């Protein structure tokens, strides 16, 4: 015998490579709505539907945070937004001084409310009208050089103007499915229960991924795709407390929210053919904005994340425990529930320490215990830490509420010569990153990479 | 797993296959290649690497031998240092995947040897060519 | 109307002289299938278009066989429930554009059919050479 | 000047060698006819040119036949009128660049005999395969 070179065409081999993915919407969208909804407009009209194709005797070596398609996501999402707004209003014109009083003096629940007016450039350039709003107190500063008067500025006239945010765009979290370019693949874990890291056992192409909404948020994730069986714990590395913790969910707790006092908009004009939009009454009551989340589903779930998250750290009791301090973006669970930006205080819902002996302290019999939040609003908000992506949320008339299944925890560790027996978990102040990555762990992306040569003792005609 | 009319239209369904039973399939790798503001750009730069990919392929199946003929044969003896497992491990045991990770190895080495062969079979053909 | 300088050069002049007689026309259509701020970007689009329509076309020639031939045979037998017509009737009495109107049916039941005409014979191929 | 692994790299290297020598070099130019904000169309618009350059030269060699051979025989004979210098003049004494300042005058003639010489052998062929 003796052995000579052939050459093949086709073959399935592959490599870890970067590339641009494309995004593929579910088309229902594709009405008007495709330039209205943030999160599409970039997006191909298709029905992305996952493929079938379970690959056999494979075994891959999948990361969930070495990966480079959270990056991709990142910053399509900030070319985007930063997209969207620059088409509308720029509110340099209403960096006047504002002269305020209280809405109706009184507690901190309608004190929220401050009543402000001031001249507004019409359209005809030499005349300006006297005008006013209202403004919740964030979105408001004291203007110096006064001896502590009524004299106010907007936030952000020190920094940058915002836009206003076009009235017609909507936030609503659409599903995006990531597509790979023709001579990619991607390849995801059907071996559910998986580590984050290391070998996965059952293994499928896909050309796209499932639908992934883009929701932000922080301390808690909302409408993300539930772990298939038992509560799954990924960390980076748990031995640096530096590490977030994600604590993806097995069941569905629910959450409600709402702004329950009932606001008016009304619209200001500003120069030729602008509307600024701001909130010109509550009609009636004035009661809070809150969330409520059923107490003992709550509790049962810190007890299941309790003997979980007690297997990396065995025998100690865990405390769950408050963010540390900081911010509203830093120290307070947030949303965009209906186009209101929310800020609602988990300082009372991680509370308490549960040990090692996990008792169902909940009785099977009926309770009805809801705890609930106390949560601020804003309409300024300088989204994702940047002074230059800033916007104004224009108020919407009515009365907002919104309901939503819950979560996978970011957690935080605190730890050191203090624990012994315990340690403290408490809610950190996620990158948008993290909310991703929460879906994408599943997913790795190869090159496809034929023209393979092998011996086949065979010899050309001549 | 493999089922010729979408097994490479999601590309690589074959893979666990061993070499042999998946030589079968090469096909439907072949034909599922070339499928299809700044997100304008995005696409045109996506599509135009898939081209070029593709066409440097094609083009080096053409300069070796042979043309677009899938599997074929190249007067390259299979040198001793290389030579490392009996014919029936490669393809009877081993799949295309964990092949790669040896030959993987002195790659270029091969293309040097098959470019040449090519072009001495042009130059003695083309002496009978001009007898005939 | 023919003319084989310019006949296809604007695309389509022979479609009307029954398909016997076109068959001399067609490197007029086959070398004219490539000829050649948001306006660059419309024209980009159209000329990626174009090159992705013509390299599929010679992807599926080269994966059925005849890998650069205009006109080939196959190993695949006319059927008789397509063959409602006599070679006459095809070759002497109906233009191209007449024959489309049938053969756009089923016409993927005759690309799995070259398909698979061609993988038989590269392996049936592979063993000769293999003994040779 | 002359050598295979970059002579035609930066494109080019051989072209002082005369023709007879330069023939055993030609594959270098070919695998380097494809290598690889509005400076982004500038790119796209380089890369495209390129693809079309290089797709536009393989419709010619495959309609007069060869598809991919890089030397073919053609059966046009060499008319009295282009016939001005004895063969070892062309092949040992001419460069290829110094050629080109001769067949460069009525190029097209020699296109509409070879693509004609085409059409008649795969109608010859045709009629061969129809009895096979
Ligand atoms: C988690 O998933 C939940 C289930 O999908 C989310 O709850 C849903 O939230 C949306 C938020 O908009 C609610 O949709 C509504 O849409 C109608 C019609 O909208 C159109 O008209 C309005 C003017 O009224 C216009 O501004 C829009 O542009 C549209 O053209 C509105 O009239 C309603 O007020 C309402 O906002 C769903 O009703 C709601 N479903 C439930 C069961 O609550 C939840 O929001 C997700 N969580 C997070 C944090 O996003
Ligand atoms: C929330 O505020 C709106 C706006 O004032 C209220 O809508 C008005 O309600 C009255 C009584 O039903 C109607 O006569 C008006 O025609 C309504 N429209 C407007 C534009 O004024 C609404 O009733 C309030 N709802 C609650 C529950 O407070
Ligand atoms: C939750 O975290 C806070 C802040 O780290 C802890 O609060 C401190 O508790 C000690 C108890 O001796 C006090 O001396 C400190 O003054 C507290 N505040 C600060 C800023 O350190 C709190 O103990 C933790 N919760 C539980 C129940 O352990
Ligand atoms: C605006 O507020 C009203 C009154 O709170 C909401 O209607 C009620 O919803 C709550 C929670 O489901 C119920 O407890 C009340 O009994 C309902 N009251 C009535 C009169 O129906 C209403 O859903 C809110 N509107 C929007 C658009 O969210
Ligand atoms: C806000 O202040 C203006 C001052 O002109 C007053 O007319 C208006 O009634 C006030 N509105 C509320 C709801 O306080
Ligand atoms: C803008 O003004 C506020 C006034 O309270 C101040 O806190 C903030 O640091 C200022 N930022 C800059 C960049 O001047
Ligand atoms: C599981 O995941 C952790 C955190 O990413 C990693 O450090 C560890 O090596 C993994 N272990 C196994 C057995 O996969
Ligand atoms: C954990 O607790 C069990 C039961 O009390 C005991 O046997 C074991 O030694 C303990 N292990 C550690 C690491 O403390
Ligand atoms: C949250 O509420 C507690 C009282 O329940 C209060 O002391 C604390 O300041 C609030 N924290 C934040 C970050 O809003
Ligand atoms: C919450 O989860 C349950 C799981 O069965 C599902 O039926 C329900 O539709 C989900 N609701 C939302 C708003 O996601």
């Amino acid at each position: 015998e003796n052995l000579w070179v052939t050459v093949y065409y086709g073959v399935p081999v592959w490599k870890e490579a970067k590339t641009t993915l494309f995004c593929a919407s579910d088309a229902r969208a594709y009405e008007k709505e495709v330039h209205n909804v943030w999160a599409t407009h970039a997006c191909v009209p298709t029905d992305p539907s996952p493929q079938e194709l379970v690959l056999g005797n494979v075994t891959e070596n999948f990361n969930m945070w070495k990966n480079d398609m959270v990056d991709q996501m990142h910053e399509d999402i900030i070319s985007l937004w930063d997209q969207s707004l620059k088409p509308c209003v720029k509110l340099t014109p209403l960096c006047v001084t504002l002269i305020c009083s209280d809405a109706t003096v009184k507690t901190g629940t309608v004190e929220e409310m401050k009543n402000c007016s001031f001249n507004t450039t019409t359209e005809i350039r030499d005349k300006e009208k006297k005008e006013y709003a209202l403004f919740y107190k964030p979105d408001i500063v004291p203007l110096s050089e006064t001896n502590n008067t009524s004299e106010y500025r907007l936030i952000n006239c020190n920094t940058s103007a915002c836009t206003q945010a076009c009235p017609k765009v909507t936030f609503e979290p659409i599903p995006i499915h990531y597509c790979a370019p023709a001579g990619y693949a991607i390849l995801k874990c059907n071996d559910e229960t998986f580590n984050g890291t290391g070998p996965c056992s059952n293994v499928s192409t896909v050309q796209c991924t499932h639908g992934i909404r883009p929701v932000v948020s922080t301390q808690l994730l909302l409408n993300g795709s539930l772990a298939e069986k038992e509560i799954v714990i990924r960390s980076e590395n748990l031995t640096n407390n530096a590490k977030i913790i994600i604590v993806h969910l097995h069941t569905p707790v629910e959450i409600v929210c709402t702004r329950p006092n009932n606001n008016t908009r009304k619209s200001v004009r500003i120069g030729p053919g602008q509307t600024f939009y701001a909130t010109g009454d509550i009609i009636g009551d004035i009661k809070q904005a809150h969330c409520n989340i059923s107490e003992e589903k709550w509790n049962d779930t810190l007890q299941k994340v309790g003997i979980e998250l007690q297997k990396h750290f065995p025998n100690k009791t865990i405390k769950y425990n408050q963010s540390a301090g900081g911010d509203m973006e830093i120290t307070t669970h947030s949303f965009n529930c209906g186009g209101e930006f929310f800020y609602c205080n988990t300082s009372n819902l991680f509370n308490g320490t549960y040990n090692g002996t996990y008792i169902s302290t909940n009785s099977s019999a009926n309770s009805t215990s809801t705890i609930t939040l106390q949560c601020r609003i804003k309409q300024i908000i300088n989204m994702w830490q940047g002074v230059g992506r800033c916007m104004y949320a224009p108020p919407i008339a009515g009365n907002i509420t919104c309901r939503s299944n819950i979560t996978g925890l970011l957690l935080t560790r605190d730890g050191g010569t203090n624990s012994n027996e315990t340690e403290t978990f408490r809610p950190a102040g996620g990158d948008m990153r993290d909310n991703w990555r929460s879906e994408l762990y599943k997913y790795k992306v190869v090159k496809i990479e034929p023209l393979g040569v092998a011996p086949t003792r065979c010899k050309r005609r001549v | 797993a493999v089922g010729i009319g979408a097994v490479f239209l999601g590309f690589l369904g074959a893979a666990g296959s061993t070499m042999g039973a998946a030589s079968m399939t090469l096909t439907v790798q072949a034909r599922n290649l070339l499928s299809g503001t700044v997100w304008g750009i995005k696409q045109l730069q996506a599509r135009v690497l898939a081209v070029e990919r593709y066409l440097r392929d094609q083009q080096l199946l053409g300069i070796w031998g042979c043309s677009g003929k899938l599997i074929c044969c190249t007067n390259v003896p299979w040198n001793s240092s290389w030579s490392n497992r009996n014919l029936s491990e490669i393809w009877d045991n081993m799949t295309w995947l964990q092949w790669d990770k040896e030959i993987s190895n002195y790659t270029q080495i091969i293309y040097g040897l098959l470019e040449e062969s090519q072009n001495q079979q042009e130059k003695n053909e083309q002496d009978l060519l001009a007898l005939d």
